[PDB]
């Protein structure tokens, strides 16, 4: 009675790919018939495979925000190399081996194909057209403009251009003057009510002007000849100009080098935490501000004596998950969705409760050096301090 | 679909597409099989010395 | 994307590509394959003398 | 019991490769849809292959003193030799053992085709044309000029 069992492989063919992508419009026009070249890179630079996108892959509209799948469905599959998708993607012994170990493969996105459509004056019907491309206009629209980013709207980068003058081209001389002032009233929405530039509830003196190297040496020459020295005073009489980049942020905040939103000061984070309506030992319903609530990890509870001690219940990062985003327009911060449906630690009233907080600027999410998984890497800027029968 | 932000004549319109990734399904290529035997055998020897 | 030394009529505007390579990913081209086995003997002979 | 263990190989077919490229435009004006034809050469002039760049390689604007992909990107791949990209670029045994002893291979450029974009005056855009390339223009810009 035998009993055999074989194992094959091949060392150049030892595993396939297939990728599950989505794609965004995040711009001021649609684009028709998508198909981006785009790239899986293992390791640090070490592409795998460079794939413009075939006929499965291939959407045929995509409005400004708008996802392609939506996203309500799932993703597309991208799982081929041939011109017909009959060839999948390969990857050889010491790749897999590499990427099974280590686990670090992305997706860059190279360039992007895809049709323009227009107006057609006999019927008013919108055609695509087929030869063109938005390859050829958006070099045109990058050496005759002016970038202006921005980010007081819900904290994400809004980018707009404005059409101003190069002064060392003729056909480009004859636009009208554009001003930084007329730039952010028709281009993001800014207005003066009562002869002030704000935005809905801001003023202008609320944000900051970030520019480049080029921008800042065209800024303090136009800033000398003005004879002025505050950039907020004299908004109506800077020219912009092409080629210009301007970022305007919210004064509130620090962020990273890719211009997120990662940690507040310490002032501004105790300020909008407090209205209170349903208080139990169940949960926590308070009410959290919007910028704030895309820097805050999670809330972590704390029980404190008579005297006056610490008392952590969660003291591990896979209790940060403590946070509940309803449709009331408030937070409720549960007591027992990882005690397993038991408790708090309260027995008295002279018992307070706490909730000590942490942005992601001062957040951990790996292990530490030897032994602190806990709370002591955690640092924490007072929010909560209040009686437990006050809270019940 | 030209956002209303971008109507006047000098702002302008134009797409910024990027794709994003969720998912990597890697499928090891590797082939398996199994045997099974079973014989029988009858030896019949005559021996004279 | 005309260059600004190029506005000139006396000056030529052309491009000029040149690829350079970063790196070569060979794969070895070659199949393994183990196999291990099992087998149970009985063996039941007489001999008559 | 038993264990086996076996290594098969083919010498005509035992090594594949993949280079990593990137493309740079260091001249004076821009070239759309990008296609060089580069061709791969081990130890001193011996040529594995003479490979078009394919639809996967294919840059669509490459402006000057531009990159493609850019400076923050990796490179793209090219592993193919079918014009539909379903064929891979091989080497036999000889060229596999030198190329794993002296590390030797480097890639030459021979030609870049690629269309130019002129201007429309009825409507005042740029529409790149689809039937002619810059091997018209530059043997004549670099006959009638100085360098």
């Amino acid at each position: 009675r035998t009993w055999a069992e074989t194992m094959g492989l091949n060392t150049a063919d030892t595993a396939r790919l297939n990728a599950n992508i989505r794609y965004v419009n995040t711009g001021t026009a649609p684009i028709y018939n998508v198909l981006p070249t785009t790239s899986l890179v293992l390791g640090k630079n070490q592409t795998l495979a460079t794939i413009k996108a075939k006929e499965n892959q291939l959407s045929q509209i995509l409005a400004p925000n708008n996802y392609y799948p939506s996203k309500n469905l799932a993703p597309i599959a991208l799982n081929a190399q041939d011109d017909f998708s009959s060839t999948p993607i390969t990857m050889n012994y010491n790749q897999f081996l590499e990427l099974e170990k280590t686990k670090q493969l992305r997706l860059d996105t190279d360039q992007v194909y895809g049709n323009i459509a227009t107006y057609n004056f006999e019927n008013g019907r919108v055609r695509v057209d087929t030869g063109s491309n938005w390859s050829e206009v958006l070099p045109q629209i990058q050496e005759t403009t002016a970038r202006i980013i921005f980010n007081g709207k819900d904290l994400n980068l809004v980018e707009r251009r404005i059409a101003a003058v190069n002064p060392s081209d003729p056909l480009e001389t004859t636009k009208p003057d554009m001003t930084l002032k007329e730039a952010l009233k028709i281009a993001f929405g800014f207005n003066e009510p009562n002869g002030n530039l704000q935005y809905q509830g801001k003023d202008i003196t609320e944000f900051d002007f970030n520019f480049d190297q080029q921008t800042s040496q065209n800024i303090k020459n136009q800033l000398a000849e003005l004879n002025a020295t505050n950039i907020y005073t004299v908004l109506d009489k800077i020219k912009l100009n092409a080629k210009m980049n301007i970022l305007i942020r919210d004064k509130r905040f620090h962020y990273d080098r890719n211009n997120i939103a990662v940690g507040a000061d310490e002032s501004v984070v105790k300020e909008a935490h407090r209205e209170v309506i349903n208080s139990s030992t169940e949960g926590l319903l308070l009410n959290i501000d919007k910028d704030i609530r895309k820097i805050l990890s999670g809330y972590i509870v704390e029980i404190e004596d008579t005297e006056g001690l610490k008392e952590v219940i969660n003291d591990r990062y896979d209790m940060l998950n403590i946070s509940s985003l309803r449709q009331d327009g408030k937070t409720f911060i549960d007591f027992k969705k990882y005690n397993d449906k038991l408790p708090l630690y309260i027995s008295n009233p002279n018992y307070k409760v706490n909730v000590y907080a942490v942005t992601k600027e001062n957040t951990i999410i790996n292990p530490s050096e030897n032994g602190d998984t806990s709370t002591n890497g955690i640092k924490k800027i007072l929010i909560f301090s209040k009686k437990g029968y006050e809270i019940g | 679909n030209v956002s209303p932000e971008a109507r006047h004549p000098l702002v302008a319109a134009y797409p910024i597409v990027h794709v994003d990734m969720e998912n990597i399904i890697l499928s090891k290529n590797e082939d398996q099989s199994t045997q099974n035997t079973d014989s029988q055998t009858r030896t019949i020897s005559k021996n004279t010395s």
